[PDB]
């Protein structure tokens, strides 16, 4: 799509107003990217809270993942964007999600230490105990990474 | 001085025949070049880090070496980018005056210095250090038509048989290839390396251990046993030389006895060195050789020699091979030379016809004939003298000089003439008496157009050093003209011209010139009598002149200014631009559309198109390509339809209608050494150890703040790439270790597969090449592919990748640029219309002020130039007021005369103004030192006016309106004669239209429509000026 | 060291002579390469 | 001296050339320094 591929541009730049025009107009909101980014994944990673909301309000795949089976709620865990998390799961991103590595939302919060972020995601019923390929789960994260204050919340 | 040769005119012959010499033996030896040395001296650090992403490049290899560029001296900024193909450069600018082989020595010793700091891959690579230059004398094309050669194939051949010869050949400075010599391509198979429990690192210690050079030492060697006879090297192993060597190289040895070779594990061929660019012309294979110009070199001399050496090679080509020249400067480098004498001569000729119209001898025709010449000659032996080229400033600055030289000879010869007829004196006596009177003013000219154009040489930078081009050439001239006129044409006077009986004005002459003489004295008397009239009502004309002055004002401030116009150079570039990760295939097929409109919608007009993909000024990589279009002859494209704007125009109209990519074509600019040199050239600055992402967040408030201002800025944008998605792959350090798998067989796994690895050199055919192993391009296409690679554990047991890895996709950078050593991102942009770039600059800093912590700028290139150039603009300025009213008062004996003279200047400026205006072109150079020219000659016409009158008044007694109207009596024949002849000899300058036209018609049409005006208005309010200043000063 | 007079020209006396154009006022380039693996290139250049 | 000569062949030919100057021209010749080993042609055994 040509209003594909421009909503794709704007939801990466943040760019709300323009990412309004093209939901007027109907730009596709399930376009994809060739490594299988949405405009939500595309608006996860960079952090622009408003038009998630918007995305999600028009009918956006919240559970939509790329070709390594990374989701919107993996992208925005990881880079510590605590309100568009809270949002992704209030509009059900699937919490528990592994992309192909075995890798959760809380495996990469957890890594990079988003205190806030684990929170939020264990009180939407993050399994703890989930494990990716090599075994590790949230916990040998912060062990290893020598995060106390995330292994006391880890219990 | 004048007296002195009346009465030796032999001596004055044997100072012409000097002169004459001098500039013979220069035009002989004088370098010649489309363009001399503008820019201020670069020198680039090139480095490559084979596989390399642009971040390992910045923080392995750029970051050590721009902390080593210490201690060097005269150095103004430096910049450098590092990018996704695993290429560095990094350019080092210096103030202008710095000896350029000082500064890449003294950059070149700090390198060496810190390469013991860089990784062994690119010490082995090796990073290369040149002066830049973007100034091409010509572009060799080397192609193959009958299918039978790669493009591959046809850089090896241009390396191995052409490229050496080429660099031997008499005025070639630098030659650079187009491609590579070939390597040794190992092409990995992983299923056959894990078949026979292999990985890449084996393969390239066998390389290593097979394909080498091995020191042995002597046979009977000192000290030796006496008594020995004989002493010999002995040779052991040497390098391999054949693809079926490397095949045979012993990889492992199976239990059962059968042998494992390389052959068996990989595809093996000679290739290329890298396959980033493909290279068409008019859709075959190409190479090619860009050749620079020797410094003092002649530009025709070389490209001939280039072609002759060229004709020595044609028997040796292989079959297909063809010669082809996409890119050439001394075609329009001969047309220059050609169309410059062609309006020299013109000019002496239009000279010798008024000459013969007004005075109607023909020994008087021939003075002017003799001196002009002269006067050129000398002014080539004094360019020669302070080491400058024939090129197309310096050539343009002769033809800008003419109506100043015209003017010297018409002015010494016309008066003798006069004073013959009016007094009945001698020619020799006349001519004492002629030059009584002119000299003085001959010499304070003289000092007047030097404080005029001599201050133009002392601007910084690169305009300061093309204006310093036609200073130098300008002053030159017109001095050697005020020394001939002073030495020379007085004694061709005294000995050619034939006596006028007194009162002979030729009324009673028959035919056309006794009724052109009645004519011409009936007309003068008319003039006088306007001037009469003009004088007793002097206010009305002060109005008049306020009008001018401020209608000159108001078409000043709404004239357009640029620097040199385009110029239909037969050749122009199409710009294609695909989204971010589009592949080569893809660039590929929009680039076979541009080549095929080219030759079928433009086929009359085209007669190449060299398609580069994997190339773009603003960023390498497999989605940019640039199209190279070279046209046929001016002659085969006649009208405006056929030229390079009308085209483009079309071309870029045409190809908008492409789908996901950016395609448009453009102009060349007028110097290529140089960008447009059009807009400004803005660095936003990392100041706190942001990094790239806050950086870009910076840039992109700063851009959207600059699209709220329309009116003052226009396209700002960056230079530079966008962050596209890479794919990262973490190694479990955990799993690696519990399984005995070591990371340097990982990464090297890795890296020699998917990046491929430089291993060593060998010898083909005579020459060293390198040695490349890469995967196969089927087996490291996409992510599924890495588990397809095998290593083996310390075991024995050999290990897929996915068994201790783990990928996502993530954001990264494939280009970072750098600043004065810190992180940056370049802005360029222009200043709306009707705004300068100065406003537009202004503003830029305003927005800048507002970024978040930590966030500075700086101004690069252009724009450090004009605003170096602009501080000394009003020093310069004052100076030449300054020194041209204190020479005019030295020359009047008075401090009010010399604003009569000084009042001429809008007399000249508002026609030049007004026919660039109506033609449509620009505030550029040539329009501006043609501004000077006339300025000047239209204050020598003012000087030699005043002079008379002054001397009226002094020496005869003669009332103000009395010796007035005598003296501009006096004046208007030689004035309407250089005018005439001058205005004349610049009309083909305005209505060309083909090569060079550009420079033709901004050298004319400011000139032309200036010298209207500055004749027209200047017979008629010099007087004015004179009246008024000596009424107002008693 | 230890390379042979042919080897040592084609490794070496040849790749730095192909880059010895365009430096001012040569007048002629001079070299040997022997079995010592020793190269010497001599560059002489215009009176003054 | 030809190829694959040795230093001791060569010092046979400086011992004749010095001893032509120490003899046949003593009268003209005031010293002789001879080097086996080093020469116009290089370094080789067969130079001197
Ligand atoms: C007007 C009075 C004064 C007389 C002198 C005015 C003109 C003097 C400057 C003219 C330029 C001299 O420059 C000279 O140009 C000629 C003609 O293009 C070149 O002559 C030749 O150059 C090459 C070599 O074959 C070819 O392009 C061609 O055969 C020809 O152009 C010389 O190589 C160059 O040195
Ligand atoms: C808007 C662009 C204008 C560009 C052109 C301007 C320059 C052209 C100058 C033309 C000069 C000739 O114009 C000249 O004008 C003056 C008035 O000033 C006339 O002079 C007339 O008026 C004056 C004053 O009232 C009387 O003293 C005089 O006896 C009478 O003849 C001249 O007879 C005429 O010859
Ligand atoms: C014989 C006739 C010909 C003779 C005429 C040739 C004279 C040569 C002129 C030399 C020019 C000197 O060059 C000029 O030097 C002055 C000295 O303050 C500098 O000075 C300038 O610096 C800055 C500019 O913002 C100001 O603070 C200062 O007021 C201004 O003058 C100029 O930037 C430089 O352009
Ligand atoms: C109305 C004013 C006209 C100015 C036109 C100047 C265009 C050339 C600009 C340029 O290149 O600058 C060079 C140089 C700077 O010193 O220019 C100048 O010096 C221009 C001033 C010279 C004229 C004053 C003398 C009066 C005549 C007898
Ligand atoms: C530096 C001053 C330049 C002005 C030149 C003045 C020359 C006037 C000479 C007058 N004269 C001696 C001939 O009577
Ligand atoms: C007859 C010689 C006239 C040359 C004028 C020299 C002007 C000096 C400029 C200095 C270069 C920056
Ligand atoms: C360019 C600077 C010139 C300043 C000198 C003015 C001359 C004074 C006029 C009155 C003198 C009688
Ligand atoms: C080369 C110029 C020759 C000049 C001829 C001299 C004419 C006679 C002067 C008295
Ligand atoms: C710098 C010019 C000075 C001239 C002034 C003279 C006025 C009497
Ligand atoms: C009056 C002496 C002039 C001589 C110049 C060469
Ligand atoms: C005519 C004198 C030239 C001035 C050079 C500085
Ligand atoms: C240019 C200033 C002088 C004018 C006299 C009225």
């Amino acid at each position: 799509s040509d209003l594909g591929k421009k909503l794709l541009e704007a939801a990466r730049a943040g760019r709300d107003d323009e990412v309004r025009i093209l939901m007027a107009n109907g730009a596709d909101v399930n376009a994809a990217d060739v490594v299988g980014w949405t405009p939500l994944h595309l608006a996860a990673y960079w952090g622009h809270l408003e038009i998630v909301e918007v995305l999600l309000k028009n009918g956006a795949d919240v559970n939509a993942y790329d070709t390594l089976g990374s989701t919107p709620l993996h992208l925005a865990a990881h880079f510590g964007h605590l309100e568009i998390v809270e949002v992704l799961l209030k509009n059900g991103a699937d919490v528990n999600a592994k992309d192909d590595n075995g890798i959760t939302p809380l495996h990469l919060a957890a890594n990079r230490g988003h205190l806030e972020i684990v929170e939020v995601l264990l009180k939407y019923g993050a399994d703890v105990n989930a494990q990716d390929k090599f075994g590790k789960t949230a916990f040998d994260i912060s062990i290893n990474n020598g995060n106390e204050d995330l292994a006391e919340i880890l219990q | 001085m004048p007296n002195f040769f009346i009465d030796r005119p032999i001596f004055a012959w044997v100072i012409a025949i000097i002169i004459m010499l001098a500039g013979g033996l220069a035009i002989l030896k004088l370098p010649v070049a489309q363009y001399p040395t503008i820019a201020p001296p670069a020198v680039t650090i090139s480095a490559s880090y084979p596989g390399a992403d642009a971040k390992t490049v910045q923080d392995t290899v750029t970051q050590v070496i721009e902390q080593n560029m210490n201690g060097i001296d005269n150095l103004m900024y430096m910049s450098s980018n590092s990018d996704s193909t695993g290429t560095v450069q990094i350019t080092l600018t210096f103030e202008s005056g710095t000896d350029a082989d000082i500064a890449q020595v003294q950059v070149q010793n700090k390198l060496q210095l810190a390469m013991p700091l860089l990784p062994q891959e690119v010490q082995q690579q090796g990073v290369s250090v040149e002066k830049s230059s973007s100034s091409f004398l010509m572009v060799v094309g080397v192609i193959n038509t009958d299918g039978t050669m790669t493009q591959e194939d046809i850089s090896d051949y241009v390396a191995a048989n052409m490229k050496d010869a080429i660099s031997r050949t008499s005025g070639v400075g630098d030659v650079q290839l187009f491609g590579s010599q070939y390597a040794m391509r190992i092409w990995m198979n992983p299923n056959e390396l894990n078949k026979f429990q292999l990985t890449p690192v084996d393969v390239i210690t066998a390389i290593k251990a097979q394909n080498a050079q091995v020191a042995a030492g002597q046979l009977g060697g000192t000290p030796p046993v006496k008594g020995q006879q004989l002493n010999a090297s002995i040779i052991a192993q040497t390098r391999l030389t054949s693809t079926e060597e490397f095949g045979k190289i012993l990889l492992k040895v199976n239990q059962d006895g059968s042998r494992v070779l390389l052959r068996d594990v990989a595809k093996i061929e000679l290739g290329g060195e890298n396959y980033d660019i493909i290279a068409e012309f008019n859709g075959q294979p190409a190479s090619g050789l860009g050749i620079k110009l020797a410094t003092g070199a002649n530009a025709l001399d070389t490209a001939a020699a280039i072609r002759a050496e060229l004709a020595k090679m044609e028997p040796f080509f292989p079959s297909g091979l063809k010669i082809v020249y996409p890119y050439d400067t001394t075609p329009f480098v001969k047309i220059s030379i050609h169309e410059v004498v062609k309006t020299l001569v013109e000019a002496i000729i239009l000279v010798f016809l008024v000459m013969y119209l007004f005075l109607q001898n023909f020994r008087a025709t021939l003075i002017p004939t003799i001196a002009v010449p002269v006067v050129l000659l000398g002014t080539f032996a004094v360019l020669a003298a302070f080491g400058f080229s024939i090129n197309t400033l310096t050539m343009f600055g002769m033809v800008l000089a003419i109506g100043l030289l015209v003017d010297d000879a018409i002015v010494v010869v016309e008066n003798v003439e006069r004073v013959m007829a009016e007094e009945g004196l001698p020619p020799k006596e006349a001519t004492r008496k002629s030059m009584g009177q002119i000299q003085g003013a001959l010499v304070g000219i003289a000092m007047v157009l030097s404080a005029v154009f001599v201050p133009m040489a002392f601007f910084g930078g690169s305009t300061g050093a093309i204006y310093r081009q036609f200073s130098i050439t300008i002053v030159s001239a017109m001095a050697l003209s005020v020394l001939v006129a002073l030495i020379l044409t007085p004694a061709l006077c005294a000995t050619m011209l034939k006596p006028i009986a007194k009162g002979d004005h030729g009324e009673g002459k028959k035919g056309f010139f006794g009724w052109f003489n009645r004519m011409f004295e009936k007309s003068t008397h008319h003039y006088t009598d306007s001037v009469g009239g003009i004088l007793r009502s002097t206010g009305r004309y002060l109005v008049l002149y306020l009008i001018i002055v401020v209608g000159m004002a108001y078409l000043f401030v709404r004239l357009p200014s640029s620097f040199l116009p385009d110029e239909d150079q037969g050749v122009f570039m199409t710009m294609v631009q695909l989204p971010a990760g589009a592949t080569q295939e893809r660039t590929q097929k929009v680039l076979n559309e541009v080549t095929h409109y080219y030759l079928t919608k433009e086929k009359n007009n085209v007669e190449s198109v060299f398609a580069v993909n994997g190339f773009g000024f603003a960023g390498r990589g497999q989605n940019t390509g640039i199209a190279f279009v070279s046209l046929k002859d001016w002659a085969d494209r006649p009208g405006e339809e056929n030229k390079v704007e009308a085209i483009t125009m079309r071309a870029t109209r045409a190809f908008s209608q492409i789908k996901d990519a950016m395609v448009f074509a453009f102009n060349l600019p007028a110097i290529v050494e140089l960008g447009t040199a059009t807009g400004f050239d803005f660095e936003l600055i990392d100041q706190a150890g942001l990094g790239h992402e806050k950086l870009t967040q910076a840039r992109n408030q700063l851009l959207a703040e600059a699209a709220k201002h329309p009116d003052m800025l226009t396209s700002v944008r960056p230079n530079g790439l966008e962050d596209t998605p890479q794919f990262k792959i973490d190694i479990d350090q955990e799993k690696a270790q519990a399984l005995g798998v070591s990371i340097n067989d990982i990464n090297t796994t890795l890296g020699a597969a998917w990046g491929g690895s430089y291993v060593n050199d060998f010898i083909d055919r005579g020459r060293v090449k390198k040695v490349y192993v890469m995967s196969e391009a089927k087996y490291r296409m996409l992510p599924d592919d890495i588990g397809d690679w095998y290593v083996r554990a310390a075991d024995g047991q050999m290990v897929p990748f996915s068994a201790f890895s783990s990928s996502r996709w993530e954001y990264g950078s494939p280009r970072l640029e750098r600043y004065n050593g810190l992180p940056s991102m370049e802005i360029l942009g222009q200043a709306a219309p009707g705004k300068s770039t100065g406003e537009a600059m202004e503003l830029m800093e305003q927005l800048a002020s507002k970024l978040p912590t930590g966030v500075g700028y700086d101004w690069t290139g252009m724009s450090y130039q004009e605003r170096l150039s602009g501080n000394q603009a009003p020093s310069l300025y004052a100076i030449s007021l300054i020194v041209v009213f204190l020479c005019l008062a030295a020359l009047y004996e008075s401090w009010s005369i010399p604003f009569s003279v000084m009042l001429v200047v809008p007399l000249g400026v508002i026609g030049a103004l007004l026919a660039a205006t109506f033609r449509g072109l620009t505030n550029d150079v040539y329009f501006q030192v043609g501004l000077l020219t006339t300025i000047g000659l239209s204050a020598k016409n003012a000087i030699l006016i005043v002079e008379f009158a002054k001397d009226l008044m002094d020496k005869e007694g003669k009332g103000l309106i009395e010796a007035t109207l005598d003296a501009v009596r006096m004046r208007l024949r030689p004035i309407l004669m250089t005018s005439l002849a001058f205005i004349l000899g610049v009309m083909p300058l305005v209505i060309s239209t083909g090569a060079g036209s550009g420079a033709q018609n901004a050298v004319g049409t400011g000139v032309m429509g200036g010298m209207v005006t500055a004749t027209v208005l200047a017979i008629f309010f010099v007087p004015v000026f004179f009246v008024v200043v000596r009424r107002r000063f008693s």
